[PDB]
RNA sequence: CGCGCGCUACACUGACAGAGCCAGCGAGUACUCCCUUGGCCGAGAGGCCCGGGUAAACUCUGUCGUGCUGAGGAAUCCCUAGUAAGCGCAAGUCAUCAGCUUGCG
């Protein structure tokens, strides 16, 4: 540890989300949707700068959670409250 | 007149008309300073009459 | 000065206001020969009177300190439950102060809600450009000062509930660069030998504390009711 | 103000050479009639939408009673149209 | 391992701690009473039935959450007894007053299996602790009957016994084998 | 004498100064401590080049850092690319180069604006 | 189901307030009236200064 | 079999000064419930009475009851 | 009277109370929102004193629970990456603009 609280800590072994969650064994059922859901680059949480929306396809490239929160920020009094975003895909996720 | 709010250059003025009719025959005028700065009314003012 | 001359001038201005319903304070402007300068002069005060100024039965007030105000509200919530957090509704430092209130209408609501304002002789300096026009110079309703000196560097804290006890009802001492004032002395519901005392005892620490020169700069005091007339008592 | 119907606008439209018997909202009234007062309207099991031709959608609740009047029908009916609800 | 114990008396339950001995928090969002609150073997969601036939489940943290996950409405008619499933983390039973128990499955709106065959109010319940016996509920009933169900078969009791007065509580044992059914005096 | 590498770290108008010397493994951030400076849920992009080097890497250093300028989302992400500019500048200027390469590949590997910050040009689609 | 009856006044046009109290509607129309008016001869005079 | 269930009974529409209707809400928003009265006055009325906002509407004993009915008729004879 | 452009209001995206934490452009011996009841010192003109009319945001923590306490038709117009949209702070630059305008984050 240099500066890490206890949770962090337990699971220093692998990359899970929002701390709690696992990558390892998540099977998706499409052989159509495996090229275009991203899981297999992790993420800690769904809130990365990126540029994901350049080209076509990049999208395709960006992990799936932040797909989720990027459509939750949608109507016309929640467009910017991305931290509001990820801390309702948190709670839906727990 | 007096001024009455003064940004760089515009100026409000106050205590020298009525009202917006006297102002809006008096509009595009060649107002002047004592220091001699000369200027222009342009518009009336609408909240203080 | 005569207390004889001051209870026929207030019995006659108590009768004057007469001739709920009078519920107006009634104050007296000392008026002095020369012009006031010292800033340390200028520093407002508070006056003991031996009848309180308050009434104190639902009268709120708001505290306010510098020096960490979790520590100042651990010791209202520890120390005294009787009257002080019975009185006491927010303490606020001067740090939450400027960060919660700068706006207009916020200042306004806190204005609204407190009944009377404390705060320290360390903060009072900084108080006019912090609270609002609205709050400070309009209305009496303008905080009183307390000593809250010696991690607070604070005074201990049985000293401090006397001496909040004091300033609740302790009458405040603002003074003005010109040479004239005023400072209210009570009501007009209330009692004209009370008035009497009280006003006896206003010019005694005016005199003696505050006004430099102590008599040689000393003038008129007029006692005055709030639109009528000024009786006399020259010094 | 008043609805474009055959009872009194016939010489008008006649004129014009329009569609005499298709400006009929006797036809709206009736049905809107039947379906307020038939008992899965009062069960609350109903919901009933009217577009008219200019392309207007207009729900209509079951909470309603329409009046039964054809002049009265009219004069409401322009005031929604004009006014984009009715308040009870 | 965990410092939580509940407490249902009234229209609130009254979440406990262990080692303060102090009510940590009260929920009172209830409708009407609240017969049983017990929370899961997780040891994070907090299950009760009301008088109202509704059952809510919500979920308390360590401190003041009261959060609703689900709510429940079929029984129409008091629930007096939930239980969850020591072995499986997402089903419950449910013992109402009218007639029947049933298991619940928590993702889904809508009983699992139902269960009949008391007369009169049904009041206690349990599930059968041990390896063997993986899907066996029993239920005390104001009928003077204790019947034990198995969940693969939904149609009577496999097993019941008559007393001969109201029987009020039930627990089987931990070894799986006997069972204690207190009704009356004895 | 003493080892020390100072670093800065850019987004939109967050800047972050890092200084990191020979510590016994502490972090602080305005004097206040890493696990304290964030809003409570952008801690993991805090904690996100920490948790990809391995605390063991972090365990001979003390980054103080200071930070000014910009909104949250912008401090808390310059100072994740201080932390990992930090520490792979350390690791380049006083342990082996073949170390500091490993740790430049993992955490080029994970995401490129742990580096080299990619401002936002104005140039759409003439 | 408890049904209700649609308040809409008979004789229907866009051009005419309706309010009952003829006190507060005069009130608005003389004021909409002066506004009216003063608009007018505010721009009279402009084009007289221009 | 006998057990008192001398409380359940309070799930039915209480009657009081103006409104002979006040359900179980609680007893400040039951208060607030009452016509001309606003929510922080009912706290003010419920702190007076010394009766603890925790209770529900219901849940009171008649003289309670009277004395909430005695201190929401006279708001000057207590202090305020 | 009509037409658009902006501005405001219209509740789950709630209210109340606490705790914590963020910007950038801005410095002409220059800037003040009134008008008055009284009174002081003013032969007179006035000045005094007292009354009346460095962010928003965000995050975390609790108290309470939808209650005139309802987000906009036909049509028509615009928009493709730091773009739409939300948010406030500053300035007022010889034309235009305070019912607002332009900057800046």
């Amino acid at each position: 540890y240099d500066v890490l609280p206890k949770e962090v800590l337990a699971e220093v072994g692998s990359v899970k989300l929002f701390n709690r969650w696992s990558y390892d064994d998540i099977e998706i059922r499409d052989i159509s949707l495996t090229d275009y859901i991203q899981i297999r680059a992790p993420v800690y949480i769904p809130h990365s700068a990126g540029r994901y929306a350049v080209k076509r396809f990049r999208k395709a490239n960006c992990p799936i959670i932040e797909r989720l929160t990027n459509s939750l920020m949608m109507h016309g009094r929640n467009n910017g409250k991305k931290l509001m975003a990820v801390r309702i895909v948190a709670h839906a996720f727990e | 007149g007096t001024p009455w709010k003064i940004f760089k250059n515009t100026a409000f003025i106050k205590d020298m008309f009525n009202s917006s009719l006297e102002i809006a025959k008096f509009e595009g005028a060649a107002i002047r300073t004592v220091s001699g700065i000369r200027g222009q009314i342009k518009r009336a003012l609408s909240k203080p009459e | 000065v005569d207390p004889d001359q001051t209870l026929k001038a207030c019995k006659a201005l108590l009768a004057h206001i007469k001739k709920t319903v009078a519920e107006t304070p009634i104050w007296l402007t000392l008026t002095t020969k020369k012009h006031i300068h010292d800033s340390h002069r200028l520093q407002p005060g508070k006056i003991i009177l031996p009848h309180p100024l308050n009434t104190s039965e639902e009268i709120s007030v708001c505290l306010i300190t510098a020096d960490p105000q979790r520590f100042y509200k651990n010791a209202v919530a520890d120390e005294f439950p009787e009257d002080l957090r019975a009185k006491i509704g927010r303490v606020i430092d001067i740090s939450h102060l400027k960060a919660k209130f700068k706006a207009y209408e916020a200042q306004r609501k806190l204005f609204s809600e407190h009944d009377v304002f404390l705060a320290d002789t360390r903060i009072i300096n900084r108080l006019p450009k912090a609270l609002g026009k609205t709050f400070y110079k309009t209305t009496t309703k303008r905080p009183i000062p307390v000593v809250l000196m010696a991690n607070a560097n604070a005074r201990p804290i049985p000293e401090i509930v006397a001496e909040i006890r004091k300033a609740i009802g302790a009458a405040l001492v603002h003074l003005s660069p010109s040479t004239n004032t005023a400072i209210k002395v009570g009501y007009a519901n209330w009692e004209p030998e009370k008035l009497a005392a009280n006003i006896e005892t206003v010019i005694r620490e005016l005199v003696e504390r505050f006004v430099p020169q102590k008599w040689q700069n000393v003038r008129n005091f007029y006692v005055k009711g709030p639109e009528t007339a000024a009786l006399p008592i020259y010094q | 103000y008043t609805l474009l119907n055959s009872d009194e606008h016939i010489g008008i439209m006649r004129k014009m050479n329009r569609d005499i018997s298709d400006a009929r909202p006797d036809i709206t009234h009736q049905c809107l009639l039947t379906l307020l007062d038939s008992p899965i309207n009062k069960a609350g099991k109903l919901q009933i939408y009217i577009q008219t031709a200019k392309g207007v959608l207009i729900e209509v609740s079951p909470t309603v009673r329409i009046p039964r009047t054809f002049k009265r029908f009219a004069g409401l009916m322009v005031q929604l149209l004009h006014r984009l609800s009715i308040k009870g | 391992t965990n410092d939580l114990f509940a407490v249902t008396a009234g229209p609130r339950v009254e979440i406990f701690s262990i080692r303060k001995r102090e009510p940590l928090k009260t929920i009172g969002r209830f409708d009407s009473e609240a017969h049983c609150g017990e929370i899961r073997p997780d040891g994070r969601v907090l299950v009760a039935g009301e008088d109202t036939g509704r059952m809510q489940v919500f979920d308390v943290g360590q401190g003041t959450r009261a959060v609703i996950l689900k709510t429940w409405h079929i029984h129409k008619q008091p629930v007096w007894v939930t239980k969850w499933s020591p072995t499986e983390l997402t089903t419950l039973m449910s013992c109402s007053d009218d007639k029947t128990v049933r298991l619940w499955d928590l993702p889904s709106n809508d009983p699992t299996r139902l269960f009949t065959g008391h007369t009169d109010y049904v009041r206690c319940g349990a599930f059968m602790p041990g390896s063997a016996n993986s899907n066996l509920l029993v239920s005390g009933s104001y009928d003077e009957t204790v019947r034990v169900w198995d969940a693969r078969a939904p149609g009577g009791a496999v097993m019941t016994f008559k007393h001969a007065d109201p029987i009020e509580d039930v627990l089987p044992l931990p070894s799986g084998t006997t069972l204690l059914a207190a009704s009356g005096n004895a | 004498s003493v080892q020390a590498v100072q670093v800065f770290g850019k987004k939109k108008n967050a800047t972050a100064v890092a200084r990191c010397v020979q510590g016994k493994g502490l972090i602080k951030v305005n004097g206040k401590p890493l696990k304290l400076f964030a809003p409570e849920i952008l801690r993991a992009k805090l904690y996100e080049p920490i948790l990809i080097l391995g605390t063991d890497k972090f365990a001979d250093v003390d980054i103080r850092i200071r930070v000014a300028g910009g909104g949250h989302t912008s401090q808390v992400y310059a100072v994740r690319q201080a932390i990992a500019k930090s520490i792979v500048a350390y690791y380049a200027k006083y342990v082996d180069e073949h170390s500091k390469n490993l740790l430049k590949q993992e955490l080029i590997q994970f995401d490129r604006s742990l580096l080299v910050a990619d401002p936002r040009r104005c140039e759409p689609k003439k | 189901i408890k049904t209700y009856i649609p308040k809409f006044e008979d004789d229907f046009d866009p051009d005419k307030h309706y309010d009952p109290n003829r006190e507060r509607a005069e009130l608005a129309k003389l004021k909409a009236e002066h506004k009216r008016e003063r608009k007018g001869a505010l721009r009279e005079l402009r084009k007289d200064a221009q | 079999s006998l057990v008192s269930g001398e409380k359940t009974n309070f799930n039915h529409i209480l009657r009081l000064l103006n409104t002979n209707v006040d359900g179980k809400q609680k007893v400040v928003y039951a208060l607030t419930q009452i016509k001309g009265v606003g929510r922080r006055y009912s706290n003010l009325v419920c702190k007076k009475a010394d009766v603890d906002l925790k209770k529900r509407a219901g849940e009171l004993t008649s003289e309670e009851l009277e004395r909430l009915v005695t201190i929401i008729q006279n708001p000057l004879a207590y202090k305020i």
